[PDB]
């Protein structure tokens, strides 16, 4: 059924799987109207579909036009996400289709399960983990491609850059979750940490900087410090 | 008015006849039930004194034959049988009626309760679920599973109810996933009413039959089947005005008849609250909602 700390190494075995995160699919800014009422304006979003073993990210850009003339958008967003995931699966060769799809929010279980009825052997699962995928839009290159998009569009990334050349997927996923958690708790500070040293750059074909092994330790330490810092600032400890 | 004589009553048993029940003692001189209304299906049912395990009974219609009950001491239960010899049967009944060894079907004249609970339950339609073609009456008990339960194990002893499953290709049209799932009007009206059942009367009889098997035998899969059909109407935005009105009456008399003390098990909190308070028909079941609220306000 659900996914928690007790079955954590399952993410990195050789059964193909994908996390789906729908947090950034329907995104709005709230503002006052001339009559002093409130109104929302939507902005591009994205579905965050990730293979945790390979780092392969299928970033589906959700262009605001998909909401035009629609009603009950937060509920439609779940079903649009499920449609898009089910289309992706179908677009993949059989040997590439997932055996399981873990949703990061339980509200996606029925929409996805109904869209995937043609795929009875693909298990749709929830998780007990608080994964920080909502901070994906704090990755500048991902934010940039979403906000410039003028039509629906699928862009592929490897969220781990070249890291699997030197470390395992377990460690790579941990590094990713730690970076995203930090971006989610203090974006400014997290980004400050990531780019303080102008001599470490982000390769054109990467998302994160080119840190040596030792520099990643330093970075990872500073992200931990920040997550504790902000926890100390939040709760006054 | 018709009669189901008993050969004898060797073991102590609570006998039930439609919504009434009475106690027979071991080897009491009991020879059956007389004055049974013609025009309706009926159900005689049984719960033994010594092993309250296994409630079991027979659905039957007096117009389809002469039926009697005889205890089988090998299989250990009261069995319905058909008497093909008409004069023999008439002669048996008359003697027992003369000796006044038969209880009378207690029909109060103001009382339409059985009619309202069996408005669409016919004996031949009943025979399409409880498969046993060499008898005109149908046996049911507490433990019989349903076709759909056996998918999730003996087929000959199953309750072939209509398979309803909201997360199934039958229920969901390709390209209408959200539409059909949040508004089952297409599963209801095209798949089930037009297509599997033929009319709203057949849909109502199964639902009515489902409830009764749950109530009288504590058959869990019937209760699931009863809940499954209620949920499918309530969850449909488009339902003919007359089906809604009838549903409200059907349900009212079921809730009215339910033993107050068995509500905790026979009634599914999630289905009822959704049906009465969330679903499309939340304003379409005035009678049922008023009796549910005054009688079972705890469930809500
Ligand atoms: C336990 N009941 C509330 C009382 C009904 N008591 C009866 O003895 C009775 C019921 C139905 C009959 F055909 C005959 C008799
Ligand atoms: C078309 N299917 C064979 C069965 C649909 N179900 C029924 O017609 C039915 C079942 C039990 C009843 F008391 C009345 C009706």
């Amino acid at each position: 059924g659900a996914m928690n700390s007790s079955n954590y190494a399952e993410l990195f075995n050789n059964d193909i799987k994908l996390f789906v995160d729908d947090t950034n699919v329907y995104r709005v800014t709230v503002h006052k109207t001339f009559e002093g009422n409130v109104a929302t304006k939507a902005i591009n979003g994205c579905i965050f579909t990730l293979n945790p073993k390979t780092g392969h990210l299928f970033l589906k850009i959700i262009h605001t036009s998909v909401w035009a003339g629609q009603k009950r958008l937060s509920q439609l967003a779940k079903w649009k996400t499920a449609e898009e995931v089910s289309a992706l699966v179908r677009s993949l060769p059989k040997e590439e289709q997932p055996k399981q799809i873990i949703v990061t929010r339980k509200a996606m279980l029925d929409p996805l399960e109904v869209h995937m009825l043609d795929f009875p052997n693909i298990a749709i699962r929830p998780t007990e983990l608080r994964l920080p995928f909502s901070a994906a839009m704090s990755i500048d290159k991902l934010s940039d491609v979403v906000m410039k998009a003028t039509e629906p569009q699928m862009v592929l990334f490897n969220i781990y850059d070249d890291w699997l050349d030197r470390i395992s997927s377990y460690t790579a996923f941990s590094r990713l979750t730690l970076l995203l958690r930090a971006l989610k708790t203090n974006e400014e500070s997290a980004k400050m940490i990531l780019l303080s040293d102008p001599t470490i750059t982000i390769k054109s074909y990467h998302l994160w900087p080119s840190f040596t092994d030792e520099q990643w330790i330093t970075i990872e330490s500073q992200m931990r410090d920040l997550i504790l810092t902000e926890y100390g600032r939040k709760y006054n400890v | 008015m018709n009669t189901v004589p008993f050969t004898s009553a060797p073991i102590e048993v609570t006998i039930g006849i439609d919504q009434y029940s009475f106690n027979v003692k071991e080897n009491q001189p009991f020879h059956g039930i007389k004055d049974i209304p013609i025009g309706h299906v009926h159900v005689i049912h049984f719960q033994h004194a010594d092993n309250s395990s296994m409630r079991y009974g027979y659905w039957f219609d007096c117009r389809m034959g002469n039926f009697y009950i005889q205890y089988d001491p090998k299989d250990g239960l009261y069995k319905m049988m058909e008497e093909r010899d008409g004069a023999k049967f008439e002669n048996i009944v008359h003697n027992f009626k003369e000796r006044q060894m038969m209880v009378s079907y207690p029909k109060i004249d103001e009382d339409d309760t059985w009619y309202n609970l069996t408005e669409f339950v016919q004996m031949d339609k009943i025979r399409k679920i409880v498969r046993k073609d060499e008898n005109q009456f149908s046996y049911v008990d507490s433990s019989m599973t349903t076709v759909q339960e056996n998918e999730l194990s003996d087929p000959a002893h199953s309750l072939n109810y209509t398979v309803i499953n909201f997360k199934s290709r039958e229920a969901i049209r390709p390209g209408h996933e959200m539409e059909d799932f949040l508004d089952k009007s297409y599963y209801l009206n095209t798949v089930m009413l037009q297509g599997i059942f033929k009319n709203s009367s057949n849909y109502f009889g199964e639902l009515q039959f489902a409830f009764l098997n749950a109530m009288f035998f504590g058959n869990y899969g019937s209760s699931l089947q009863w809940h499954a059909m209620i949920e499918l109407i309530c969850s449909s935005a488009t339902v003919p005005k007359h089906m809604l009105d009838k549903l409200d009456e059907i349900l009212y008399y079921q809730i009215k008849t339910l033993p107050e003390q068995y509500s905790d098990i026979l009634l599914n909190e999630r289905v009822w609250n959704i049906c009465l308070y969330s679903s499309f028909q939340k304003n379409s079941l005035h009678n049922t909602e008023k009796i549910m609220e005054n009688k079972y306000p705890e469930l809500l």
